[PDB]
């Protein structure tokens, strides 16, 4: 017919990605209807750049989550090694999260193991620390923020070797103190373990999301 | 609801880069988890990768130019289709507040 | 099924190098990733390095820059080139191949080869 009218847009070439979206050139044809007998041709662009969607998910590689807490310091042949110069062992783990659609696995250790001495509930001589620096104002956004500092009854750690060779063959593994001991100090301000002072924060600005 | 889809997330800043175009859902945009998106043209960029906390912002200027005040910094749970540690949705802020003092005394 | 057969383990001094090889056979077209794992004394087996059919790789942080994974498709072999070896790399090392999920997702394993690094 005389009238020109564009047909539908369509890709020129296959989407140049194997997953997700990509950009491709697209085109359309003046054939809906075809101009004929000198009638006007379709006005406008015959081509454009445009998103193409494969609709196929891309691989997603796994990533480690954060390590969990160390397990209790223990030695497999013994009921309790607390408060003795006996290395035990301890471990913690983490999990590979998010792997999907043939993404890579997480590389590295799933479990971390170390040697340790247990001072869990051990009495130890204590001394009062000097004041810590003031902490953050808490709650940061809630009514009336306050910040704190502390003096702590700090235990004297027993003077064991920091490294030990478990095997006759040479090899000095670190050994780390683990557990909450029971430090002994005379009281300060009526307290045996922590003395704390607090101060309001002043002219607190509001928490507004910049967004 | 249509989204602006981009091919890169700057990460050192929360800036979308390399516009692919609008008119596409976030689900389709994030089929490639390396992409990033904005819900609105002059708005927050979110990466398509699984959520994690961003680095702390710089501390804002002290709330008063003289004598003791306070100043905030924040970080955001950035990503899509999950939760940051704490069981919280993408876009959520955590804040820290500290004492500060530009001038010691006020003229 | 895919069968894997590794070789190349041995005893080396710190700072030395060794190359492990693994010949794959069977339905190798079903494999998306090939990898090396290792099992050190006292420890669970861990992934050291992996390489996808398209060529992307991942390495454990402890071996990054020191170990290099590679494939020779013309020989259907996978390699782990280890340089700057340290005592803590001592372990039995295992070749592994993982199928695409669409082909069943199976992991396949070699028999293991011993690498010992000692002064
Ligand atoms: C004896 C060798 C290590 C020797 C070493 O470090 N020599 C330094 C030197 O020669 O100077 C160790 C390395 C990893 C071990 C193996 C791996 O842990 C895997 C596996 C773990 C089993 O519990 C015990 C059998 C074994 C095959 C282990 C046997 C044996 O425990 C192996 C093979
Ligand atoms: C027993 C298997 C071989 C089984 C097999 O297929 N036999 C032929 C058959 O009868 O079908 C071998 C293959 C690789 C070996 C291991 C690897 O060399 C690594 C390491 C070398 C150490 O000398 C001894 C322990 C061991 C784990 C080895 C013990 C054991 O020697 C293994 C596990
Ligand atoms: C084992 O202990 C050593 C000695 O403390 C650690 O090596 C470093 O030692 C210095 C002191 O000279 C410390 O200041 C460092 O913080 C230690 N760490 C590093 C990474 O250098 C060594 O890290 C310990 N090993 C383990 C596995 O904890
Ligand atoms: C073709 O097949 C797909 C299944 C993926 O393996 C594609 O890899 C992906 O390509 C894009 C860039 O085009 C990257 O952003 C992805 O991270 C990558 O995994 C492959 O091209
Ligand atoms: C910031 O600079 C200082 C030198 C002051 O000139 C500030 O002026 C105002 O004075 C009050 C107290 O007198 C402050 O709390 C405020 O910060 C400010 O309103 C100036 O803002
Ligand atoms: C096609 O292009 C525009 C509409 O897309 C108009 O100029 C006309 O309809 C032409 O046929
Ligand atoms: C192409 O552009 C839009 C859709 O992309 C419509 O007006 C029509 O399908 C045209 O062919
Ligand atoms: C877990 O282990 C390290 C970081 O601890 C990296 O190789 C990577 O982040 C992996 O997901
Ligand atoms: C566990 O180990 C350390 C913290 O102890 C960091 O590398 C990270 O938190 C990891 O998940
Ligand atoms: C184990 O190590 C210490 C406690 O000994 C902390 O860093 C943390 O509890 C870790 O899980
Ligand atoms: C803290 O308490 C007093 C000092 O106030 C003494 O008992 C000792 O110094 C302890 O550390
Ligand atoms: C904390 O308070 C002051 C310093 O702020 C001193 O008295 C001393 O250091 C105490 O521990
Ligand atoms: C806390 O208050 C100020 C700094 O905020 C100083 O006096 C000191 O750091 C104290 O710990
Ligand atoms: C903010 O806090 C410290 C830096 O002050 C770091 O742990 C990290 O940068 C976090 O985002
Ligand atoms: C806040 O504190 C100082 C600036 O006062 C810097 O260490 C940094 O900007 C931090 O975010």
């Amino acid at each position: 017919g005389v009238a020109g009218g564009w047909g539908p847009w369509g890709p020129v070439s296959p989407c140049p990605v194997t997953c997700g979206l990509g950009q491709t050139m697209e085109q359309r044809t003046c054939n809906h209807p075809v101009p004929q007998h000198g009638g006007p041709f379709c006005a406008g662009d015959a081509t454009r750049t445009h998103i193409c969607n494969t609709a196929v998910p891309c691989p997603v590689d796994g990533e480690w989550d954060s390590w969990g807490e160390w397990s209790p310091c223990i030695r497999r042949n013994m009921k309790s090694i607390s408060c003795q110069e006996i290395p035990g062992q301890q471990s913690r783990g983490r999990t590979c999260r998010g792997r999907k659609f043939d993404g890579h696995r997480c590389a590295g250790q799933q479990q971390d193991i170390r040697h340790c001495y247990s001072i869990q509930h051990c009495p130890l001589k204590g001394s009062w620390s000097e004041w810590s620096t003031w902490g953050l104002c808490m709650p940061p956004c809630g009514p009336n923020p306050t910040r704190a500092r502390q003096r702590l009854c700090t235990p004297l750690l027993p003077k064991y070797p920091p490294t030990v060779s478990m095997v006759e063959g040479q090899g000095e593994k670190n050994v780390t103190f683990w557990g909450r001991p029971l430090p002994r100090c005379e009281e300060l301000q009526g307290q045996k373990l922590v003395v704390e002072e607090k101060r309001p924060c002043l002219h607190v600005p509001a928490c507004k999301d910049p967004e | 609801d249509p989204v602006l889809c981009f091919t890169q997330y700057e990460e050192s800043s929360g800036k979308c880069k390399g516009l692919l175009g609008g008119g596409v859902s976030v689900e389709d945009c994030c089929l490639n988890t390396a992409f990033a998106y904005q819900k609105r043209s002059g708005g927050l960029c979110q990466p398509c990768r699984s959520p994690r906390w961003s680095l702390w912002s710089t501390w804002a200027p002290c709330s008063v130019t003289c004598s003791e005040g306070s100043q905030l910094r924040y970080r955001r749970c950035v990503g899509w289709n999950g939760q940051c540690s704490g069981k919280v949705a993408p876009g959520t802020l955590e804040w820290q507040l500290q004492a500060c003092e530009d001038q010691q005394a006020c003229p | 099924e895919v069968q894997l057969l590794e070789s190349g383990g041995g005893l080396v001094q710190p700072g030395g190098s060794l190359r492990l090889s693994c010949a794959a056979s069977g339905r190798i077209s079903s494999i998306i990733h090939m990898a090396w794992f290792r099992q050190a004394p006292g420890k669970e087996r861990e992934l050291v390095s992996e390489i996808s059919r398209v060529g992307t790789t991942v390495y454990a942080d402890s071996v990054k820059g020191r170990f290099t994974i590679s494939r020779d498709n013309s020989k259907n072999t996978l390699y782990l080139q280890m340089n700057s070896l340290k005592p803590e790399d001592t372990a039995v090392y295992y070749c592994n191949a993982l199928q695409y999920e669409k082909h069943g997702g199976a992991d396949y394993w070699g028999q293991g080869t011993l690498v010992t690094v000692s002064s």
